[PDB]
């Protein structure tokens, strides 16, 4: 018995939790990234990059903290701690915002761990890896967000901090500085992400009101087994179900189960596509010929142009704030607002 | 404007007494099942 | 025997292509008014005068709109709730110019989807089907609702009713977060816990029926054709899903039985969808979302930003701007 | 506020409203203890 | 409890319980004390 | 009597559907829940008296019971000003102690009475199909609830009456001598569009028209109440219905349904039975304030406020509503139907008018028009007030928009219930509740659509 | 003054007796003739203590 | 089904592991509790104390701008 | 302040109140 075989009999053993090779690059980087997470959200500031309190050592809360975003002055900087920047020191580390590329890289790897956890189990299993295929859908999502825009950008700065409050600021400074909801890539992510809840939804209710009269209680639940050959729901009447109400159905099962593969992760792809364009400024921020026109034209109004002058009052009332770094000085005379307001 | 109104309000009524007249007439007997009650 | 049975017969006849009902036949005349009067309005209707300040708003695409920009826009502010049909105006240029078609499409397309709910238990209960698949659809309704009826019920103005048009969401997207801080509301939190799991989810159950299939295809064709429409036996090997995820994560996380598994994947997004349709009405009546500015103070008192602080200052630029000319007063009460 | 007389049970009175939520919880240790049945 | 060497899961259980609601509780309660009570 | 799904094939989740055909058990879950509602009043009542500071208004401090017991006229004087702390007090106490009667009772029924009724009395042995006992029942609960509809009406006809917000005077607790017994008023109430201006049953503006309508639904329920206890359902009623207790449920949850959003409609609306002295102004109440706040402070500056044109081309202070109406302007032209009594005073025939707005105005009207304004029904789920981009100094937030919020909420969710059982029952009587039997599945004997 | 204090804590402590006491008696039949005459009691007991309680409250 | 591992309800309620666990839970409560309370927390991860983050000859932001001698920074802005 | 002390010690009682019953009736052998 060869030393690498008999690791690779220790490591694929079924036990409770399965390690596998990929658990070498998951479980440490899963780890790290979320006991820095914890960490950061608990006890770190973003006091010196932001100007912020954002852990629950200085009264935030669950919504409020944060692992912050570094600050704008290190550029890119992958801010090790024996970096140039930290120089080994954990305490200024920790208060440049060495968390979030420490929660962020280890993230990804961790990410790329899980996602050859599921090539490894799906092969032991003996099933085709479409869950990684899925999975791929969530880590565009994560390379194109947290990696690639703020590459794209000046610094980390501008990465989303990892806390909720945080994820809702680069929510709404993507909206007011990208024009993020009138890019037609997010549009497609939304229609994949609610057509996928859509689907999930009317799946699951289907199903359960299709079910086959398989046990005398009224607790349906308990006339399934696992190892059964035949179907728990009826498909035919499902199928005339829908074509009544609807005008269409599913016919096919297999068909039906990779429609519901395909959406949501579609989805994901296509907003990461968009989020990638977002990452060098080339947004579907103007309609250039309504532009051209309310220029010329005072009496033209649409929605969409009502959407712009909310997007610069934004940027103008918050970029101060949510740029320390830049000494935005916006005296009140020149903010954007309208009457009595 | 008035001529409109009653015919609207007469295709909407007429739409309503179908609604009400029809499940008022054994609506629960017009199932696969047992259609005693 | 008699016409009236043999019209009742017809009505709740499983044979029809398309499933009439006794809410069909609400549902049908509704739906098709205003469909024809969406496309109509979407195309060529002329300018809204939306804040009831004299300042039409081109929603059409004649108008000069894209189909992006393209929205039925809602009615005048000037009406408030007050109900305006097409007799109610002394004539139809005037109901074009406050809104007219916002009030008569909103008010057949709810009744129509009130009705297509009533419709899926109609033919459920025909079908010999158990009957809980309206009660599903009883959340996109909802929000349906919450966004065209309730938040104009409780802000007292259809003038407030999500636009329709793509476009014209965003702006109302933008206005509520501006005015009722949505994102800080669990409500919407759970909504989004709702969207995002019942996508997750999809892709969950999606990917492990497509890795879990039966062999019964070539690798040359499609291995949909492995399933015959109607088949009794089973197209996927299920314990052989729950042994992958049960390794995934753990044995006891992964669900074995099929019918709580479907169960699961029907109600979190439609409990999650729920939620936001009563965050969004609730909203309707000013319950915001948390407000935690200025929440952290200094020893001296001095106040430290959070994110919340900056997602404010993000709220304020937005309902600074927000209806630029409609405002007389410091305060926007509703 | 209450009266004087009744100002020693003030604490009692304050937590007083979340019994219903304890007698919804208490449902649901007792089908603990019987198992889930 | 009743038991030869056991205590019953769902005591465990609703001391864990209690323990996890007096926890949410108590971080409820620093809302509206202390630091980030915005007084 | 099943306690365990083998025995009864319901599971621990839907436990008390266990109880559908245990009446003496279910009898107790009633009782039981009775005793919880009469529990959450009693002692919710005595918490509010307890956090209760009688010289600060009661829509500031978060009371949600006290102003409907200050509304029957308890405890209070003129505008709303707390008299007596007393009789707070003894209605908690009196629900608090009938709350501890009741839950014996309930306890009593669900753990050791007889686990059916049918074997012991005729009188409360009720079987779900039986459609005369049933109808008995609902005759019994016609009659308490008019005689409830009547006691409402002797407490404010013979008892010392009722809140009056729109009494001259001020708003107080005045005595209802003359209720509107007139059909066509009361019963055009119920004509009445549900939107604006008109506003269905929401749009009650007096004391009288309460009470005659009380008048009117006590000797409603009454005959129908006498009318269930003498009548068998007709054979109309029989071929229209479900017939069994899931059925009844649903029944009662879609008339639930409607009733927590007409509820939520009228707190968020009406000022009349929910008086603005006690539950805080409506929104439309405090916008039409803040409108009216600000007339009063440029008219004081001397501004000409007819004459005052704003930028848009309407008035800044005053407009013309769609039908001509002189009204207040800015947004508010939304709430131009709203009327409250610091605002008819000015109010002519024509709408606001110039004269009594020019030289009518009283300080106790510029005062409740500041306190509206500044307690509009608006604020965080954490009650923070004002709009959601105020800081953190501010707390409130509306009992009007806590019962709305709460009440729509409920409703809704009792639209879900009822459409849950609505369909449950029609299956159950149907047959097919557990799923379609695979010999006669009845999808496979139909011809195909195409 | 004190002797109220004194009836409402003996009130509330045999409010707590008596939710300690009534579904435990309420749930052991085998002891029913025992559980049953004291329950009486129980109850009448509980009774006259409200009603003193209020006695008191217009005695103060 | 068991994959070899004892299963956890047989464990959770066993005297011996309440015995361990009724030590090894709360005191792990109290470390993290005197990790707080002691102070150390601030000065091991650098967050300031409620009356460190302005000082009396600085009540601006301390926003980082130097990229390497940030150490020297973070003093300065104390 | 002593007032939050008796409101748990109150709410700790209450909390109890319910769990010693069902302990009771589990313990002793009540119709649970
Ligand atoms: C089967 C049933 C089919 C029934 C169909 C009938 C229609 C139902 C839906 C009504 C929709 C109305 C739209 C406009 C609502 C509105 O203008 O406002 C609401 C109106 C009240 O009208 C308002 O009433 C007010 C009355 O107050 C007046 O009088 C008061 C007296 O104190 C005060 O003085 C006040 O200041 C003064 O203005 C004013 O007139 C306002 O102008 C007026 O708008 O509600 C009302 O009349 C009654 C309440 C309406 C229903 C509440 C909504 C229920 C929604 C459920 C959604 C479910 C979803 C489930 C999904 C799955
Ligand atoms: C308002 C809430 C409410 C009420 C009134 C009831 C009532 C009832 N349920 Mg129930 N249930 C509920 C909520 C409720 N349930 C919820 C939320 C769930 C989901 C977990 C369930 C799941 C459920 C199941 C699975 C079953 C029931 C059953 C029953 C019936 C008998 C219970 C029994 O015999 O065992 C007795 C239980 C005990 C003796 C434990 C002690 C509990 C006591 C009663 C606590 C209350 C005492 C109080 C503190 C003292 C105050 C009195 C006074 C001194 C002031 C009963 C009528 C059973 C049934 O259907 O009957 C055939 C049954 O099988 N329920
Ligand atoms: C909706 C509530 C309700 C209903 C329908 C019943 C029904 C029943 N009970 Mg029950 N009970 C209840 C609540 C209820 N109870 C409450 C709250 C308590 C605590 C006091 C009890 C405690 C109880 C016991 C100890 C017993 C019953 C028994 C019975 C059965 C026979 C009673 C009888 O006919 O004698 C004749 C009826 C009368 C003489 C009518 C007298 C009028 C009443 C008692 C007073 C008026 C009530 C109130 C003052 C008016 C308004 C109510 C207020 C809250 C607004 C019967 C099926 C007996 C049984 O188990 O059957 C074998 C039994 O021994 N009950
Ligand atoms: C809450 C108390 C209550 C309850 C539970 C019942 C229950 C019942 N009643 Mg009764 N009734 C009551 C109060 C009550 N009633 C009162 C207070 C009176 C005095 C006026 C009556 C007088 C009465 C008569 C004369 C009859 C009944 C009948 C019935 C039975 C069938 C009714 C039906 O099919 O509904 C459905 C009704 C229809 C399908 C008819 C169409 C009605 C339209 C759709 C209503 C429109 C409402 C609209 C949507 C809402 C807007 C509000 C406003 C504009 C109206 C049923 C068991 C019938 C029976 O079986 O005799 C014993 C019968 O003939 N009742
Ligand atoms: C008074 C009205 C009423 C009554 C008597 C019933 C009665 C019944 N229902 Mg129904 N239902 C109702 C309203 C009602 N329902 C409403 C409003 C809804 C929409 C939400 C439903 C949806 C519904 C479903 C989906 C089902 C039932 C079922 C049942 C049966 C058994 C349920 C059970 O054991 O409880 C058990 C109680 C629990 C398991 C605990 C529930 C706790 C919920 C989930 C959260 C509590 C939230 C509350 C506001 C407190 C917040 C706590 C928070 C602070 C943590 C039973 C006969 C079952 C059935 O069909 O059988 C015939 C069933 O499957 N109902
Ligand atoms: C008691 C809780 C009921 C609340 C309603 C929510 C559950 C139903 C939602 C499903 C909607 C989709 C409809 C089609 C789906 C469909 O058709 O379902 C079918 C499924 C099968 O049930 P059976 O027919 O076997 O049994 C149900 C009845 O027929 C008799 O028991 O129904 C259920 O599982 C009901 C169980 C709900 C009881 C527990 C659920 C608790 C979930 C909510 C908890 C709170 C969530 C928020 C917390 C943050
Ligand atoms: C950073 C770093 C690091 C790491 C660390 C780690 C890895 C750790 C950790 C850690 C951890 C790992 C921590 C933790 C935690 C936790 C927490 C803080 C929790 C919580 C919670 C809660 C609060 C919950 C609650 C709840 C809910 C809500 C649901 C249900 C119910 C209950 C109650 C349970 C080192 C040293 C390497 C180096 C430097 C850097
Ligand atoms: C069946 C059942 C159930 C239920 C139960 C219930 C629902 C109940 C109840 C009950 C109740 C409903 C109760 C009660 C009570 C009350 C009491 C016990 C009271 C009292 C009193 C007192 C003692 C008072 C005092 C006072 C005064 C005099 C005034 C001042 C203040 C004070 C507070 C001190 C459950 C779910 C668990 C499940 C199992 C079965
Ligand atoms: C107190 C008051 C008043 C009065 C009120 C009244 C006098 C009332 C009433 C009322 C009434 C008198 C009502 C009602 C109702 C009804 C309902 C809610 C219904 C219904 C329906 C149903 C449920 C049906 C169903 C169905 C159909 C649809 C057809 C087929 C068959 C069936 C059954 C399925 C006033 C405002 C003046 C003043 C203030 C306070
Ligand atoms: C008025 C008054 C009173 C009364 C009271 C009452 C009325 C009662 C009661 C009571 C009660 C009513 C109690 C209770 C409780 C409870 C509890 C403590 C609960 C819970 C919990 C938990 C934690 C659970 C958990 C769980 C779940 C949910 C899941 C699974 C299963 C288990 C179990 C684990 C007294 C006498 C004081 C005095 C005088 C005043
Ligand atoms: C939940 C996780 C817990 C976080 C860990 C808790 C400890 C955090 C660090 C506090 C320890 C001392 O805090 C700081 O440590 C760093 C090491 O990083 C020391 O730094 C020292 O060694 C490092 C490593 O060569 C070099 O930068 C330099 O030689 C010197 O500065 C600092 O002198 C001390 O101020
Ligand atoms: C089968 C279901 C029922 C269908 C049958 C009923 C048909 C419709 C009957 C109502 C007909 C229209 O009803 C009538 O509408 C007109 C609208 O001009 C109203 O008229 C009102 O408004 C108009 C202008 O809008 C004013 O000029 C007029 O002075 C005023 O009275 C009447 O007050 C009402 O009586
Ligand atoms: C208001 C409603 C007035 C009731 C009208 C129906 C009265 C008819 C009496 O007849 C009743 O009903 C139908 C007629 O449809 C018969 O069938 C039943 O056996 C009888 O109980």
């Amino acid at each position: 018995r060869g030393w690498f075989d008999v690791l690779d009999d220790w490591l694929k053993r079924d036990r409770f939790v399965f390690i596998g090779w990929s658990g070498l690059l998951l479980f440490p980087c899963a780890f790290m990234a979320l006991g820095g997470w914890l960490t950061g959200t608990t006890f770190v500031t973003s006091w010196y990059t932001h100007g912020l309190a954002s852990s629950y050592l200085e009264g935030a809360n669950f919504l409020t903290v944060a692992v912050s975003s570094p600050a704008d002055a290190f550029g890119h900087s992958l801010l090790f701690l024996w970096g140039p920047e930290a120089q080994g020191n954990l305490t200024r580390w920790f208060q440049i915002g060495g968390l979030w590329p420490f929660v962020a890289l280890h993230g990804a790897f961790g990410l790329i761990g899980f996602m050859l956890r599921q090539f490894e189990i799906s092969r032991l299993v003996g099933i085709r890896p479409y869950n990684a295929i899925a999975f791929s859908g969530p880590i565009a999502v994560f390379v194109s967000v947290f990696l690639m825009y703020p590459l794209g950008q000046s610094s980390w700065f501008f990465a989303p901090s990892f806390g909720v409050a945080g994820i809702f600021r680069f929510i709404l400074f993507l909206q007011g500085f990208h024009n993020w909801t009138l890019n037609p890539f997010h549009m497609m992510g939304v229609a994949g992400i609610l057509g996928g809840a859509l689907l999930c939804a009317i799946h699951g209710a289907t199903v359960e009101n299709t079910l086959f009269e398989d046990g005398e209680d009224s607790n349906t639940f308990r006339a399934f087994e696992p190892t059964q050959a035949e179907e728990t729901y009826s498909m035919v009447t499902a199928n005339r179900f829908w074509s009544q109400i609807f005008g269409i159905a599913f016919s096919n099962k297999r068909w039906l189960h990779f429609f519901m593969l395909f959406v949501p992760v579609t989805g994901l792809w296509m907003s990461s596509v968009g989020i990638v364009g977002l990452a060098l400024n080339l947004r579907a921020y103007d309609f250039v010929s309504q532009e051209l026109r309310a220029a010329e034209d005072p009496e033209f109004e649409t929605f969409y142009t009502k959407n712009i002058l909310l997007n610069e009052g934004m940027r103008a009332w918050m970029a101060p704030q949510d740029q320390p770094h830049e000494n935005f000085i916006f005296p009140e005379e020149v903010l954007p607002r309208g009457n009595a307001l | 404007m008035l001529t409109l109104k009653i015919a609207v309000y007469i295709v909407v009524g007429l739409f309503i007494s179908l609604f009400i007249f029809g499940f008022l007439s054994s609506d629960p007997t017009r199932n696969p099942g047992r259609k005693d009650f | 025997a008699s016409l009236w049975e043999q019209f009742c017969q017809w009505v709740t006849s499983t044979n029809n292509r398309i499933y009439v009902g006794w809410f069909g036949t609400l549902m049908i005349p509704t739906l098709l008014t205003a469909t024809t009067c969406f496309i109509i309005a979407f195309i060529a209707a002329p300018p809204v005068d939306i804040d009831g300040i004299r300042e039409p708003v081109a929603g059409s695409l004649l108008y000069g709109n894209n189909i992006i920009s393209g929205a039925v826009v809602p009615s005048s502010n000037a009406i408030g709730l007050h109900f305006y049909p097409i007799w109610e105006a002394a004539s139809l240029d005037e109901w074009l110019y406050n809104g007219g078609p916002y009030q008569l499409v909103v008010f057949h397309f709810l009744i129509g989807i009130f009705c297509y709910m009533g419709r899926q238990w109609e033919l459920s209960y025909r079908l010999g089907m158990r009957p809980w698949i309206c009660v599903a659809y009883s959340a996109p309704v909802s929000a349906a609702t919450a966004v065209f009826l309730i938040y104009p019920i409780g802000q007292g103005s259809f003038s407030e009713g999500m636009p329709l048009g793509i476009s014209g969401t965003f702006n109302f997207m933008i206005v509520f977060q501006a005015e009722h801080n949505i994102l800080m509301h669990p409500f919407h939190m759970l909504g989004v816990a709702g969207v995002f799991g019942g996508s997750l989810f999809s892709a969950m159950h999606g990917s492990l029926v497509t890795s879990s299939l039966v062999r019964e295809t070539t690798e040359v064709e499609s291995q949909n054709y492995g399933y015959k429409f109607g088949q009794e036996e089973e197209t996927y090997n299920i314990v052989a899903a729950h042994g992958y995820f049960g390794r995934l994560i753990f044995q006891y996380a992964s669900f074995n039985n099929s019918r709580s598994l479907h169960f699961f994947l029907g109600a979190w997004p439609v409990i999650g969808i729920w939620f936001t349709a009563m965050g969004v009405s609730t909203m309707a009546f000013n319950l915001n979302g948390f407000n935690f500015n200025q929440s952290i103070l200094d020893s001296q008192g001095r106040v430290i930003g959070t994110w919340a602080d900056v997602l404010n200052r993000a709220n304020i630029g937005f309902e600074v701007m927000h209806e630029r000319n409609a405002h007389n007063f410091p305060l926007d009460l509703a | 506020k209450l009266p004087e007389a009744y100002q020693i049970f003030d604490p009692l009175v304050d937590v007083l409203p979340v019994i219903p939520l304890f007698f919804l919880a208490l449902a649901f240790v007792w089908q603990a203890a019987v198992g889930f049945k | 409890m009743f038991a030869e060497g056991r205590i019953p899961l769902w005591v465990v259980g609703v001391v864990a319980g209690i323990g996890a609601i007096g926890v949410l509780g108590l971080f409820f309660y620093g809302a509206y004390a202390g630091l980030g009570s915005s007084m | 009597g099943g306690r365990d799904l083998p025995s009864t094939g319901f599971a621990w989740w839907s436990g008390n559907a266990r109880l559908i055909n245990l009446s003496g058990k279910l009898l107790g879950a009633h009782v039981a829940h009775a005793g919880l509602i009469v529990f959450w009043a009693g002692a919710m009542t005595l918490f509010e008296v307890a956090h209760f500071i009688p010289e600060k208004p009661m829509y500031e401090q978060g009371l949600i019971l006290l102003p409907h017991i200050a509304t029957l006229g308890w405890g209070v004087g003129p505008a709303g000003e707390v008299t007596d702390i007393f009789p707070f007090f003894v209605v908690g106490v009196l629900h608090l102690i009938s709350s501890a009667v009741l839950g014996l009772g309930g306890i009593y029924h669900a753990l050791r009475g007889p686990e059916v009724l049918e074997e012991y009395s005729s009188f409360f042995g009720y079987d779900w199909k039986d459609k005369n006992q049933m109808t008995n029942i609902i005759g019994y609960h016609l009659i308490l609830l008019g005689c409830g509809a009547l006691l409402l009406v002797f407490k404010a006809m013979f008892f010392g009456g009722v809140y009056d917000t729109w009494a001259p005077g001020g708003g107080d607790v005045r005595v209802i001598t003359n209720p509107t017994l007139n059909p066509a008023i009361i019963f055009g109430y119920l004509l009445k569009a549900p939107f604006g201006g008109e506003g269905w049953i929401i749009s009650v503006n007096n004391m009288e028209d309460i009470i005659g309508g009380h008048i009117w639904i006590g000797l409603i329920c009454i005959s129908g109440g006498i009318w269930h206890i003498l009548t068998k359902p007709f054979g109309w009623a029989r071929r229209a219905l479900i017939w069994s207790g899931e059925a009844y449920l649903s029944y009662s949850l879609g008339a639930l349904s409607l009733m927590g959003f007409i509820a939520s409609v009228f707190v968020w609306f009406n000022n009349t039975a929910y008086p603005s002295e006690f539950y805080g102004p409506t929104g439309m109440e405090a916008s039409q304030s803040q409108a009216f706040t600000f007339l009063v402070r440029d008219q004081r500056l001397g501004a000409n406020i007819a004459s005052a044109q704003g930028p848009t081309g309407l008035g800044k202070y005053l407009m013309r509503s769609p039908s001509g109406e002189i009204i207040f302007g800015g947004e508010t032209m939304r709430f131009w139907d709203f009327r409250g009594p610091w605002l008819e005073p000015l109010r002519g025939p024509n709408g606001l008018d110039l004269d009594k707005l020019r030289n009518d105005i009283q300080p106790w009207q510029v005062r409740r028009a500041a306190e509206y304004m500044t307690h509009a029904p608006l604020g965080s789920l954490n009650s923070v007030g004002g709009v959601i981009t105020d800081v953190n100094s501010f707390n409130y937030v509306s009992p009007r928009a806590w019962l709305a919020t709460s009440h729509f909420v409920l409703g809704f969710f009792f639209l879900v219930g009822h459409l849950w059982h609505a369909g449950r029952a029609r299956a159950a009587a149907a047959g097919f509740e557990k799923g379609i039997d695979r010999e006669t599945e009845p999808t496979l004997f139909m011809p195909d659509l195409d | 003054s004190i002797v109220f204090q004194i009836a409402l804590a003996a009130l509330v402590l045999f409010s707590f007796v008596m939710v300690v006491g009534v579904p435990v008696a309420y749930a052991s039949p085998q002891n029913w003739d025992r559980s049953k005459p004291l329950l009486y009691l129980g109850s009448g007991i509980w009774a006259i203590l409200v009603i003193v309680v209020a006695l008191l409250n217009f005695l103060v | 089904g068991t994959t070899g591992e004892r299963p956890f309800s047989d464990i959770v309620t066993s005297i011996r592991y309440w015995v361990i666990h009724s030590i090894t839970i709360p005191m792990l409560f109290i470390a993290g509790w005197l990790f707080v309370s002691t102070g150390l927390a601030y000065d091991a991860f650098g967050t300031p104390r409620p009356d460190e983050y302005f000082t009396q000859t600085r009540q601006e932001l301390p926003i980082l701008q130097e990229r390497y001698d940030i150490n020297q920074e973070i003093q300065e802005f104390n | 302040n002593l007032e939050p002390i008796f409101q748990l010690t109150f709410l700790g009682l209450i909390v109890l109140a319910g769990p010693a019953v069902v302990f009771v009736l589990a313990f002793r052998g009540g119709d649970l």
